[PDB]
């Protein structure tokens, strides 16, 4: 048989990204294109938030003065907000903004392991002049969706539903290749959209070796 | 968070020679269908193995 | 026959679960048999569940 390398990674944006995989026969190139949408939506290293901390306000129905929308809003927007931390597992991101303008994610203070991947984001609006609003966000490396009320204490914390999914949609299409003299050889495309956090190819990676050491168990290494 | 449910099997049920059953019960939410899409779209495509082709 | 009252305010974030009611406009009226998780959804060639 023929064995598919990582012959090309193409980035058309940060977001959207493509990789390919040039040799493969026929039949197994839809199987691993099928195989391999399925193990990186399911299941792939992300770093959504996870709690949120505001000085100001305690639940996030009520709200505080001078932002424009409520606490429950900026909750939403702040799971919207995707970074990757290299080194840490675990991280805590400070968010500190006084006078009017928006609070764009790269407003947040950010250590050097924790890097923002959209700074364009937007968390809130401080409409007052003076309303200035500090945040610790908490960032955990996590697996899946997990809701809110599965997990689990001061009555100042608040919890948001934390999505660990980089990849938003995964999208192969199973086109032939031409090899010089070869047939029956088609070239695997996966079309990546992902909020940026995880590299393609090294989600690649990660997907295949999740993916064999599931085979493993079928039969010994 | 790199780590998996890995599954082990509890039998391998067999009722003749030619026909058996396999089942692995952990594994993990939508990995079951995965691996067994795979597997099977794999040994129907491609199998080594001689048949009669021209008589 | 009363002294005082105290009045607690429970707000609680329903999500939406397996077994609610799910309605169109045009009257197709349904429960939600299941969450099916996102890569067992079908998905078109742009690769959109």
């Amino acid at each position: 048989f023929l064995k598919p390398r990582l012959v090309d990674i193409e980035q058309v944006s940060s977001t959207h990204a493509k990789v390919t995989l040039e040799p493969l026969e026929r039949g197994f190139g839809h199987t691993l294109g099928n195989a391999l949408r399925r193990i990186l939506l399911s299941s792939m290293p992300g770093c959504a938030v996870t709690e949120v901390e505001i000085d100001g306000v305690l639940h996030e129905y009520s709200t505080k003065e001078g932002v424009q929308e409520d606490i429950l809003e900026i909750l939403l927007n702040l799971k919207g907000l995707a970074v990757r931390v290299q080194g840490k597992d675990e991280v805590i991101l400070t968010l500190n903004k006084s006078g009017i303008g928006p609070v764009t994610a790269a407003d947040i203070t950010h250590d050097g392991d924790v890097e923002i991947v959209k700074p364009q984001h937007v968390i809130c609006h401080l409409t007052d002049e003076n309303a200035s609003i500090s945040m610790r966000i908490k960032v955990q490396r996590g697996r899946g969706y997990v809701p809110a009320s599965t997990r689990i204490r001061p009555i100042g914390r608040l919890l948001v539903d934390a999505c660990y999914s980089p990849v938003e949609r995964i999208a192969y299409n199973v086109e032939a290749a031409r090899v010089e003299q070869r047939t029956d050889l088609d070239k695997l495309v996966i079309e990546m959209e992902t909020n940026g956090t995880i590299d393609p190819e090294e989600a690649i990676r990660r997907a295949a070796t999740i993916l064999a050491e599931q085979l493993e168990a079928f039969v010994d290494l | 968070v790199t780590e998996f449910l890995k599954p082990r099997l509890v039998d391998i049920e067999q009722v003749s020679s030619t026909h058996a059953k396999v089942t692995l019960e952990p594994l993990e939410r939508g990995f079951g269908h995965t691996l067994g899409n795979a597997l099977r779209r794999i040994l129907l495509s491609s199998m080594p193995g001689c048949a009669v082709t021209e008589v | 026959g009363v002294l005082k009252i105290v009045k607690v305010y429970l707000a609680v974030k329903r999500r939406i679960q397996p077994g609610d009611k799910m309605a169109g406009r045009h009257g197709n009226k349904g429960v939600i048999s299941k969450i099916n998780p996102i890569e067992d959804m079908p998905y078109d060639e742009n690769g959109t569940p």
